[PDB]
RNA sequence: GAACUUGAGUGCAGAAGAGGAGAGUGGAAUUCCACGUGUAGCGGUGAAAUGCGUAGAGAUGUGGAGGAACACCAGUGGCGAAGGCGACUCUCUGGUCUGUAACUGACGCUGAGGAGCGAAAGCGUGGGGAGCGAACAGGAUUAGAUACCCUGGUAGUCCACGCCGUAAACGAUGAGUGCUAAGUGUUAGGGGGUUUCCGCCCCUUAGUGCUGCAGCUAACGCAUUAAGCACUCCGCCUGGGGAGUACGGUCGCAAGACUGAAACUCAAAGGAAUUGACGGGGGCCCGCACAAGCGGUGGAGCAUGUGGUUUAAUUCGAAGCAACGCG
């Protein structure tokens, strides 16, 4: 995917202060975690390390526009529910009536409001480490399958599918 | 011992599919061989053939896959186990992935997807999701 | 190295047979191990017990000196 | 209700094994006893001493007594449900594995409660007692040394019967079944491929190791001997202390075992991995670091600074190296 094509918003979901001792002190740096999204179907997540937080953020967003997906989204939801797992991270995403809007946790909302999700419901089920939360998400999202698709590979069309 | 043959069948094509092996044989019995049946109906499997023997017989199943070497197989769960029986009623027969999957009941229809049970008005045994 | 006694065909060893199992002791009178005598491991056993047999029956001795 | 043979089992043909119980037998070594030869120490430690020895020790030769354990073989080798089992022979006896398709035809899996087994210590009765050795005594060490170390040494370790029923009883991994890349050792079989064979190669079961895909895991790692994918049954967990404690009950001769809380108290306890630091851990290297030398200080008189104390004030600052002839 080309990031420049896309228009992208940036959100900064966390920035930690980590420390690596050294002999007389510590050695501080900080680590910024960035999504980011066209809102309109694709969606990405980056790290970045550096010991002014600008520069953690500006590294960040590089890293985020290396790794974008596409999400596939049915009208303003997502076609079936799933449950993103990524070690302890394990969000449950399930489709939601038109109106809904997005019903999500912190990080997971950063990164489904630019996806551009509109109506969603979700529960983290496991751990909220922000960084896992998110692999999560994005492990789940990137599990969701089109019912258009589904039938091409079935060999059916979409009306037999839905039924 | 040998528990759930519906669940020991289940348990080959998802390793068998796992690894993207072309085909698998599963010892035959009747109510295997049906869902086996409703599998290349709705287009999970490629192909079935039964092989006669002195013994119960053999389910050959071959795999499908999509360009890219997809699998079209994504999951299937037992879902009635010999420990707890689940039976549905036919409003409460459900479906799999939002309608993007199938649900296999034994009705005294028959065996039947939930799509076609439902179709009948018809409940009875949720044997497995596939999706 | 190869076991001496598949390569001859031998199927029963005897503890009688001093001559052949005096192959298998060291100067001091110790078994030699396997590892240095290239015997096969079910031999190796059945051999073991007719040295203890031997050295039992004066045959072989426990310690030379 | 009637069939079927794959599961399970039986028959038939083979194979290995420290599987168990009983009864015998053998060689080495330690100790003790007797005797010959023989003389001044032997033993022990970081260094010593206690101890043993001229009453003839230790060393050395021959024979004998007795108890315990079985060098070499010996091998992430074998067997067993686990604990565990290692000299040889015989008696009794359990299980597993391989082939066969002659037979039965689902007869199977798991299993609360229950029963049996269950290292070592320990207990009761009676034997036995070499070595070892809780306790204990003495000699050292030490500020102390109710220890480590040394010289002795009781129970025990051993045997018969009975009791106890606990272990880091561990693979910290319940049992059964099936499915899911490979490579490579090794144990007991079967079949075959060129053969007298040997052997090499190939295949196949069933164990036992290592590496390693997919997959799983917080990570470490597991990975056809799963910690993967599934299904059946059983046991167990719900923050750390209090506590495996109290009460009750069952068991036991006793020691105690099993079952098993709460009040109260903390906001942690914990797993894995990372960075450094440290180690009376290892490796490598360097330095008036040591070593190889030379001349000093600490003693005396005095100069100077500091501390203490005395003063009306004894101005203020500097305090291991890195304050003290310093501002």
């Amino acid at each position: 995917i080309d990031p420049s094509k896309l228009e992208l918003e940036e959100r900064l979901v966390t920035v930690n202060r980590v420390a690596k001792v050294v002999k007389g002190g510590r050695r501080f740096r900080f680590a910024a975690l960035v999504v980011v999204g066209d809102k309109n179907g694709h969606v990405g997540f980056g790290t970045g390390k550096a010991q002014e937080v600008p520069e953690a953020i500006r590294k960040a967003v590089e890293d985020a526009k290396k790794n974008l997906i596409e999400v596939p989204m049915v009208g303003t939801t997502i076609p079936h529910e799933i449950i993103g797992r990524f070690g302890a991270g394990n969000i449950l995403l399930k489709p939601a009536s038109e109106g809904t809007g997005v019903i999500a946790g912190g990080p997971v909302r950063a990164v489904l409001e630019l996806a551009g999700v509109a109506d969603i419901l979700s529960k983290s089920l496991g751990s909220n480490t922000p960084i896992n939360m998110i692999r999560a998400t994005l492990q789940g999202l990137s599990e969701l399958k089109r019912a258009e698709d589904v039938a091409k590979l079935r060999g059916k069309s979409v009306e037999e599918l839905l039924g | 011992v040998m528990t759930d043959p519906i669940a020991d069948m289940l348990t080959r094509i998802r390793n068998a599919n796992m690894v993207r092996h072309e085909k698998l044989e599963i010892p035959a019995s009747k109510l295997k061989r049906e869902i086996a049946e409703i599998l290349k109906r709705e287009g999970f499997i490629r192909d079935v053939e039964f092989v006669e023997d002195s013994k119960q017989g053999i389910i050959r199943v071959f795999l499908k896959y999509g360009q890219n070497n997809e699998r079209v197989i994504t999951g299937l769960k037992r879902i009635s186990k010999p420990g707890l029986r689940v039976y549905a009623k036919s409003n409460e027969v459900p479906r799999v992935l939002n309608g993007l999957g199938i649900a296999i009941i034994s009705t005294s229809q028959g065996v039947l997807t939930d799509k076609e049970a439902r179709a009948k008005q018809a409940g009875g045994e949720v044997l497995a999701y596939v999706w | 190295k190869v076991c001496y006694f598949t390569s001859n065909g031998i199927t029963h060893i005897d503890y009688k047979d001093v001559d052949l199992l005096k192959k298998f002791v060291s100067e001091r009178g110790k078994i030699l191990p396997r590892r240095v005598t290239g015997t096969n491991a079910k031999y190796q056993r059945k051999l073991t017990a007719a040295i203890k047999r031997a050295r039992q029956m004066a045959l072989l001795p426990y310690v030379s000196g």
